């Protein structure tokens, strides 16, 4: 171990963790929090960054000073991804879209992207990666979502064998798209089955992942503590936040059930609560006002 | 016709820079605001104040609702009566005026 990456303080903003993270896709949701809990215990944080540096504005209070290094890279180019990553002892993959653009499709996002971090990570003598993928991704699923996410889990698990595979359900917080999504759109209910993770587990669970040795070649899932259904979680929506752009993917993806892996471990396995939504989702939904809780399976 | 043409034109204008107005900046995808006074929860007191200006401004505009066809009663034949109402009115005014100060009427809105 080099003498410049001793884990040295309290734990707290300007002491030394011991990380050098590079989280592609810092930008997002999980980024947002995940870069926020990694910068409160003194991480050398790499943020690349697509989008205009504005938008990065409110990744720069969340560390000490000169512990998160923005810099600038293309989805497309491995020279970009090695200057990024070159350094780190982690890498953190969080890039994704819930639609198709003109430039990126599932297959740009989901595939092509995550293989070039994890073979570039690989050939540049990164010791941890975590791929992010969803719960409910299989190869012949109904969605191109879930489908080219599980050949990217695949790539990924075929081109670094040591890389941890991370399922969130369908992860609420404040700036989700699960419970946002239901209180803004005034789809129905069928027979889907839903256990959502909260976001703060998520990143704890993340952290816990990069800190644990023999989480190296696993594959987490992490959902929530309850099942719900989707038409009573949907009314348990629009009962907090006290009311009466979209794709044809995010429907197939809300009307897709939430499986069951029991092989798979979870939440509980890296020292993580799991946090229901009835703590959390007036957290959440207190922004949509201008309460019966939700019955389990 | 063409002051009703002008009255439409004017309110379509206006309705067009309000929508414009409303769904130009809606476009900008910027971010969703979390957590969206003086006073902190209190329901505001009923001034008796405000009530009263409002009142005497309602008293004194009927008075002018009265005095305002002066203009074309100056152009009458009886000038000696129409002089003594004009004169009475705009003293009964007058009147209205000196009872609201003297009994103590306008007061913190003098
Ligand atoms: N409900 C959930 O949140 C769940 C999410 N996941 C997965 O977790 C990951 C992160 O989730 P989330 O925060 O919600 O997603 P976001 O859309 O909020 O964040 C995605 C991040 O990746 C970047 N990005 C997106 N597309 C590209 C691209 N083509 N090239 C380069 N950068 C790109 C975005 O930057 P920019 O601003 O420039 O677009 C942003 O920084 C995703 O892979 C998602 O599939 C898994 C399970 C549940």
């Amino acid at each position: 171990l080099h003498h410049a990456v001793i884990p040295h303080g309290k734990g707290g903003r300007s002491s030394v963790s011991g990380i050098v993270a590079t989280v592609f896709g810092a930008t997002g949701f999980l980024g947002r929090y995940l870069v926020n809990h990694l910068g409160r215990m003194g991480s050398q944080v790499i943020v690349p960054y697509r989008c205009e540096p504005y938008d990065t504005m409110h990744l720069r209070p969340m560390g000490d000073l000169g512990q998160i290094i923005f810099m600038d890279w293309n989805g497309r180019d491995k020279d970009s991804i090695r200057r990024a990553v070159e350094h780190s002892n982690v890498v953190i993959n969080l890039v994704g879209r819930e639609w198709e653009t003109k430039n990126f499709d599932f297959e740009d996002v989901f595939v092509k992207i995550p293989q070039a971090i994890a073979q570039v990570s690989k050939e540049a003598g990164v010791e941890k990666f975590i791929h992010i993928s969803h719960l409910n991704a299989d190869i012949k699923s109904s969605s191109k979502y879930l489908r080219n996410k599980a050949v990217g889990e695949k790539e990924v698990r075929e081109t670094f064998p040591e890389a941890t595979i991370i399922k969130p359900a369908d992860i609420f917080g404040r700036e989700d798209r699960f419970l946002n999504y239901f209180a803004n759109i005034r789809s129905l209910g069928k027979k889907t089955v839903k256990q959502p993770v909260y976001i703060v587990d998520v990143t704890k669970g993340i952290i816990n992942a990069i800190k644990d040795p023999d989480a190296r070649g696993k594959t987490f899932a992490f959902v929530g503590p309850n099942r719900y259904l989707l038409f009573d979680l949907v009314q348990y929506v629009f009962a907090v936040a006290h009311r009466p752009w979209t794709t044809r993917d995010k429907v197939e993806r809300i009307h897709t059930t939430d499986r069951t892996l029991p092989h798979l471990p979870g939440l509980e396995d890296l020292g993580v609560q799991a946090t229901p939504l009835e703590l959390k989702a007036i957290e959440v939904l207190r922004r949509h006002r201008t309460v019966q809780p939700a019955k389990t399976v | 016709m063409n002051l009703m043409i002008t009255l439409l034109t004017n309110f379509t204008l206006a309705t067009l820079l309000v929508t414009i107005a409303f769904w130009l900046p809606q476009l900008n995808v910027y971010s969703e605001k979390t957590s969206p006074d003086p006073m902190g929860s209190a329901r505001l007191p009923f001034s008796m104040k405000f009530f009263l200006v409002a009142i005497t401004f309602l008293l004194f505009d009927l008075e002018i609702a009265l005095l305002l066809p002066l203009p074309w009663a100056s152009q009458t034949t009886n000038l000696n009566t129409m002089l003594t109402m004009a004169l009475l009115l705009i003293f009964l005014l007058a009147v209205s005026l000196a009872y609201e100060w003297t009994q103590k009427g306008l007061e913190w809105t003098e």
